[PDB]
């Protein structure tokens, strides 16, 4: 996409993840554990449903009948009518195809965007206590357990407490 | 012959404005009206070959 997070440096997604859209997956001394992040999920979801709300609704404008199916109208005015209706039908087909194509492009780039926003959030929680993997992982240096991880995923993580160790272990 | 008849009777119509006067003069061959019609309000009109529901 435009942000190179989804189908970018993050190699792929996690079919095992069914809790939300984006999440964390950690492997520390106390074994592997993975769970989803709610704020980003609800952001992207509320935006996509915003698009649907703007689309899924109908006009109140009412159109009458100008021709006849059983008893064909006069030939000239009928050819003018069919010419007008064909031109309009053509226009609405173009408008529809363009609309859907651009709403899809924007949707994809928006989910990509929310991913980059979560990664760049954590990257700023772990100021100097971690190093950039390159595949969307964060190589911590201090001994972060299954409770310090849950302090990351709540943003309650204090980097000054665990700064000494991770700094020295550079 | 159309329904076994060769005659024809063809119909014409005009909308008379409120507080207006229509006036016929005729020499014959005239299918005269007995009842003017008025519109009741608003409606839709469709053409179909399926049942109501
Ligand atoms: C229509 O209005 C005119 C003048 O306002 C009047 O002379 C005439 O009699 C009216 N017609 C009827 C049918 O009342």
């Amino acid at each position: 996409g435009l942000f190179g997070a989804i189908a970018g440096f993050i190699e792929n997604g996690w079919e095992g993840l069914i809790d939300g859209w984006y999440g964390f997956r950690h492997q520390n001394a106390q074994g592997e554990g993975t769970a989803a992040d709610y704020k980003s999920t609800q952001s992207a979801i509320d935006q996509i449903t915003g698009k649907l709300n703007r689309l899924i609704e109908k006009t109140n404008q009412q159109f009458e009948l100008i021709d006849n199916e059983f008893n064909e109208v006069e030939k000239q005015i009928g050819n003018v009518i069919n010419w007008t209706r064909d031109s309009i039908t053509e226009v609405w087909s173009y408008n529809a195809e363009l609309l859907v194509a651009m709403e899809n492009q924007h949707t994809i780039d928006l989910a990509d965007s929310e991913m980059d926003k979560l990664y760049e959030r954590v990257k700023r929680q772990l100021r100097e206590n971690a190093e950039e993997d390159g595949t969307g992982c964060f190589e911590i240096f201090h001994k972060c357990d299954d409770d310090c991880m849950a302090s990351i995923r709540n943003n309650t993580y204090d980097h000054s407490k665990y700064r000494e160790e991770a700094m020295q272990n550079r | 012959q159309v329904n076994g008849l060769s005659g024809r009777i063809d119909f014409h119509w005009l909308m008379l404005n409120p507080n207006d006067t229509v006036t016929f003069s005729f020499n014959g061959a005239f299918i005269a009206p007995d009842r003017a019609s008025f519109l009741r309000g608003k409606s839709m009109g469709i053409q179909s070959g399926v049942q109501v529901d």
